[PDB]
């Protein structure tokens, strides 16, 4: 049901995305053949010719509560590109203080408007078969595609159509959108929230888009978790300069720390083992940054212009560390994440689990996605995150080598 | 032919017009051979006379093969070809024939003269001008332009491949059990019919092609088994690589040092066992391809090796969808690894080889870990699927290194064999302070300037030392005094330093280094009983660490 495309347009001197697609199993080909097969059908999307040289890669996955194959296609070279993306979405500061915050698939509405016919060839696609043995089936789309930035900002309009009535009988619930997603919070009980939501639903499903209790969060109970200094009756000369170490890294993020007094007590060529009793004045110093430590950390604060970083520590036992910051040690937010019952046994699983978690904080805290420090083999990431992804969208990541102490640093 | 099909829309880069070249003047022969090669392709619809109008041009050239007075007709391309707009990519991969699905009857077909039975979209043909020269420049030369895909044009390879796509589509969902393979010019076929059915599919399926501009071999014309294909020999039911010859010889080049390399590195997709990383070890510093480099003994019996496995013909299998793949690796030593992959114990569908990181301070443990990754990587691209592991590392070693180390890491299901040499850990960090053990403080320093270095260490039982280093970093300095402080120590050791480089280093267990250095350190740590190493903040009131940077930073600023 076509209407009037809205105009895209790549950045000035910026060209199309090249990206090649990485392997797939074969479980995951049949799955995309199915499906892309039936989207066609539907208009949706229309092979292509080797005229159009783009490519954006494309997964498989299945999302939480749900057994049935999803595409996932991997725009983030294309929205790199894009902005236009020009007329953005506002971020709304109430929606991190919500009691109550329920996230909606919304990526279903995208397959009614139609993409601007000379930007089409910017969303090509393949889908590789085994062993090379035939040529990759390649498709482009005629309808606004799920997981491009554009998708949202050009639904902008319809959506808020959608959300008026809803909007004007619920004038206290914060509604974001971001991506595929909808952001819905309340300070409502845990009752009328969902009953609210239902009713949300049922708008959503009068426009076609059948948007199923989803994953809910409660931005009200995160609280930044503290870097944590001990507590202990007898201190030896190592358990002195491990909190020495600790607090010397800290003093660079918090400014009123102090080290002087405990510093003091580490003098001489004593043994690791010895036991040392505490001054008073160290008592004092100690206490006194552990207050500190308590407290969020003076001076820092998000600027929009630059790009949100998030750095993960593996603490073992399926304990997991982050901190994301936009200028290192500057950290705007720093979380735990523990391996909840299942991942027993899997390092990727919960990593990708972590990742997933802060990237939604993140869309929650600030409307963006961080970019990752992965403390894994890049190959081995590569081969595995989609086993376990179940987001519509998809952060930037690099690899990194965790600086052993800054494990320590973060340990709780 | 030419193929009725829909022709691929073409067009020039976005701020580009068409190629303007002119013609080099011309032999009297060459010109000759040109007019009546040009004549032929003119009365098969490949080329066409044009007016005056068109501008482009691209210049023309005739050269003949030897053992032949017949002479061939050459377009340099180069100009267009920078005109050209980017075309997709033909394929990602070429198919590895240990991912050929066994089938009772295979055929190959191959698309005869490939690029000249497919059209060119109207719209680009007059951009395709070329010009046939007039004995010495006389008056205009004869000018003609394509009708079909040119030989040496950059989309050629991509639009006959669309092309034949699009031709085997219908004939493929008609036929959903038969197997083509697209390579090029190339098609191969396969099906699980007797030869009769089979026969009757592959010429149902020719005259599919003809009846659509593509001419193939019939029947008669059509290659037999082994097939000679890009390094491998095809034989119905198992492959191997093409006859590889170790050339005997007395004095090697750089060259030929390289080339056996190359077959040794391709031979070992199914010879097991190859070793390559000796002669690998000549190639570093070459600075030459014909001077010859001496063989090491270490050369001589890799070589040796290598020739004793090669002597042996080795085939590999075909593979069965509806069994499992099974992947088995071992230590072949230093930095070694080899596995091969089958489905039916010993029956290899292929074998590789893995020898990576550069000795950038790893352990048996991570090396193994790396060699899963490949192999995984690889199994997906050629089966679709991740093998079954079996790997010669304790369950009780893997569990005790990953859940310690700070990277994540996963094996897909894998299964303990006891194939010695067997993985393991070779020494073991404390992780609290040793009682009744010497608490040495190290710390080094290095002059940036002179490059001067001091090295050395203060302990808790008051022992004290400081070395002098020559052309030293910083980096070298901590680890040398570290090493000193093992050196000096025994059995029980605390060691505290100020290097998070060094704490890194150690703290990862490596058992192997590019670095002597590392390898004096790692050497020492396994003769110990007992090892902690803490790290404390450099330049503060830290009682030791404060003291060794005195006589270390004392004469070397
Ligand atoms: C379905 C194609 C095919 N399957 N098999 C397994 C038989 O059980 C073989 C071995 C003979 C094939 O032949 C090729 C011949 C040539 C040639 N020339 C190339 C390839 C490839 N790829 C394949």
């Amino acid at each position: 049901s076509p209407i009037e495309t809205v105009p895209v347009k790549l950045k000035p001197g910026m060209d199309g995305p090249k990206v090649k697609q990485w392997p797939l199993t074969e479980e995951k080909i049949k799955a995309l053949v199915e499906i892309c097969t039936e989207m066609e059908k539907e208009g949706k999307i229309s092979k292509i010719g080797p005229e159009n040289p783009y490519n954006t890669p494309v997964f498989a996955i299945k999302k939480k509560d749900s057994t049935k194959w999803r595409k996932l296609v991997d725009f983030r070279e294309l929205n790199k590109r894009t902005q236009d993306f020009q007329l953005g979405i506002p971020h709304p500061a109430g929606l991190k203080k919500n009691k109550s915050v329920t996230v909606l698939d919304v990526g279903d509405a995208y397959f009614s408007v139609p993409l601007d016919e000379d930007f089409r060839k910017y969303t090509a696609f393949t889908i590789p078969s085994i062993n090379n043995e035939t040529p990759g089936i390649r498709y482009q789309y005629n309808v606004l595609p799920q997981g491009w930035k554009g998708s949202p900002a050009i639904f902008q309009s319809s959506m808020t159509k959608i959300l008026e009535p809803f909007r004007k009988q619920n004038p206290d619930i914060v509604i974001y959108q971001y991506m595929d997603d909808l952001y819905v919070g309340s300070d409502l009980e845990i009752g009328q929230h969902r009953t609210k939501i239902e009713e949300l639903r049922q708008h959503l499903l009068r426009w076609g888009l059948t948007t199923p209790m989803g994953y809910e969060l409660h931005p009200d109970k995160w609280t930044v978790q503290p870097i944590v200094l001990p507590e202990k009756d007898s201190w030896t000369v190592n358990d002195i300069q491990k909190l020495v170490g600790k607090l010397n890294w800290a003093s660079q993020i918090y400014p009123g720390i102090k080290v002087r007094q405990l510093c003091k007590l580490l003098r001489g060529t004593k043994a690791l083992t010895e036991v040392i009793p505490l001054t008073e004045e160290a008592e004092l110093e100690l206490a006194e940054n552990r207050e500190i430590l308590k407290e969020p950390v003076h001076g820092v604060y998000y600027d929009p212009s630059k790009d949100l970083i998030a750095e993960i520590q593996k603490q073992g036992q399926g304990q997991w560390t982050y901190q994301i910051y936009q200028e290192p040690f500057k950290n705007l937010k720093t979380g735990k994440y523990a391996r909840m019952r299942g991942a027993h046994t899997n390092d990727v699983k919960q990593l990708t689990e972590a990742v997933q978690k802060i990237t939604t904080e993140s869309i929650v805290i600030w409307g963006k996605t961080p970019k990752f420090k992965l403390p894994i083999q890049k190959e081995t990431w590569e081969t595995w995150w989609t086993e376990y992804w179940q987001a519509t969208w998809i952060p930037e990541w690099e690899f990194v080598n965790t600086p052993p102490l800054v494990k320590l640093w973060y340990q709780l | 032919p030419i193929s009725p099909i829909e022709t691929v829309p073409v067009k020039l880069k976005p701020g580009m017009d068409g190629p303007k070249v002119k013609q080099w003047p011309l032999t009297e022969e060459k010109i000759k051979a040109l007019v009546e090669i040009c004549t032929e392709m003119e009365k098969e619809g490949k080329i066409s006379k044009i007016g005056p109008e068109n501008p482009y041009n691209t210049p023309v050239f005739a050269i003949k093969k030897k053992d032949s007075t017949k002479w061939r007709k050459l377009v340099d391309f180069r100009e267009l070809n920078k005109r050209t707009q980017d075309f997709w990519e033909v394929q990602l991969g070429i198919p590895h024939p240990a991912g050929l699905k066994k089938n009772k009857s295979v055929t190959v077909l191959d698309v005869g003269d490939a690029y000249f039975s497919v059209p060119l979209d109207e719209d680009f043909r007059k951009y395709t001008a070329f010009t046939i020269p007039s004995i010495n420049n006389e008056t205009p030369g004869i000018r003609y332009q394509y009708n079909v895909l040119p030989q040496g044009w950059k989309g050629s390879p991509a639009i006959f491949q669309s092309s034949m796509t699009k031709i085997l589509e219908p004939f493929r969902k008609q036929n959903p059990d038969i197997v083509i393979y697209q390579y090029m010019d190339d098609l191969y076929v396969g099906s699980d019919l007797e030869i009769g059915q089979h026969r009757t599919k592959i010429e149902e399926l020719r005259q599919h092609l003809l009846r659509w501009g593509l001419t193939t071999p019939d029947k008669k014309h059509q290659k037999e088994p082994p097939f000679l294909w890009m390094g491998y020999e095809l034989h119905p039911d198992k492959w191997t690589v093409q006859p590889i010859v170790l050339p005997e010889k007395d004095s090697w080049t750089v060259n030929d040092i390289q080339k056996l390399v190359g077959k040794l590195n391709w031979a070992s997709q199914i010879y097991p066992g190859i070793k390559v990383r000796q002669l690998c070890k000549l190639l570093r510093g070459t600075k030459a391809l014909t001077e010859v480099i001496p063989l090491t003994e270490e050369a001589e019996l890799e070589l040796a090796e290598n020739r004793e496995i090669l002597k042996e013909p080795v085939h590999g299998v075909y593979y069965d969808p509806s069994k499992d793949l099974i992947a088995e690796i071992q230590k072949q030593g230093q930095g070694q690894w080899t596995y091969q992959i089958y489905q039916e114990p010993f029956k290899n569908l292929k074998t590789g080889k893995y020898a990576r990181m550069r000795g950038a301070h790893t352990n048996d443990v991570k090396q193994l870990t790396e060699a899963v990754q490949k192999i995984t990587t690889e199994s997906i691209v050629i089966w679709g699927k991740t093998p079954k592991f079996k790997l010669p590392i304790q369950k009780e070693t893997w569990e005790t290194w990953w859940t310690e180390y700070w990277q994540a890491t996963w094996i897909p299901e894998w299964e303990f064999v006891n194939t010695p040499p067997l993985v393991k850990l070779w020494y073991q960090l404390e992780k609290e302070p040793i009682v009744g053990a010497e608490t040495f403080y190290v710390d080094g320093a290095a002059n940036r300037e002179t490059k001067l270095g001091k090295a050395g260490y203060v302990t808790n039982r008051g022992r004290q030392k400081v070395v002098t280093l020559t052309d030293t970093t910083n980096q070298k300095t901590e680890l040398q005094a570290i090493y000193l402080a093992l050196q000096d120590s025994g059995l029980e050791v605390n060691i505290v330093t100020d290097s998070q480089y060094a704490l890194g280093i150690i703290q990862a267990q490596p058992d192997q280094s590019e670095s002597e250095l590392v390898n004096q350190i790692i050497e020492q740590l396994i003769k110990k009983e007992k090892v902690y190493l803490a790290w404390v903040p450099a330049h503060k009131g830290i009682g030791g660490n404060e003291q060794v940077d005195k006589l270390v930073s004392a004469g070397i600023r």
